[PDB]
């Protein structure tokens, strides 16, 4: 769980 | 080179555990390395929610081949002392300044 990564 | 903000080889929970303490203040920060990923790195940083409380954002550093490190493509740094300087003086792109090393 990344902010900047949506996938 | 023993910069206080960086804890390396700590996993995610580890790294929510130190962040969480109640006395950190909004934008409490740590620097580590990926704990999924080999060769990325990873700034985690306090936040609250009003209604779940005091909260934790990741943001994925990505090493390149090559040197460099970035959370976002637009905004590059050569190391990782650089990077945190930088979003230690201007938020763009987190929600907040990175405002406090977070104690060990």
């Amino acid at each position: 769980s990344y902010v900047n990564v949506q996938n | 080179m023993a910069e206080e903000w960086y804890f390396g080889k700590i996993t995610r929970r580890e790294s929510e555990r130190l962040l969480l303490n109640p006395e950190n203040p909004r934008g409490t920060f740590l620097v580590r390395e990926s704990e999924t990923t080999k060769g990325a790195y990873c700034l985690s940083v306090s936040d609250f929610d009003n209604a779940k409380g005091l909260n934790v954002k990741h943001y994925k550093i990505r090493k390149l081949d090559s040197g460099g490190f970035y959370i976002w493509s637009r905004t590059q740094f050569s190391s990782l002392q650089q990077l945190v300087a930088y979003y230690s003086k201007h938020a763009d792109g987190l929600c907040h300044r990175l405002t406090n090393v977070c104690p060990t």
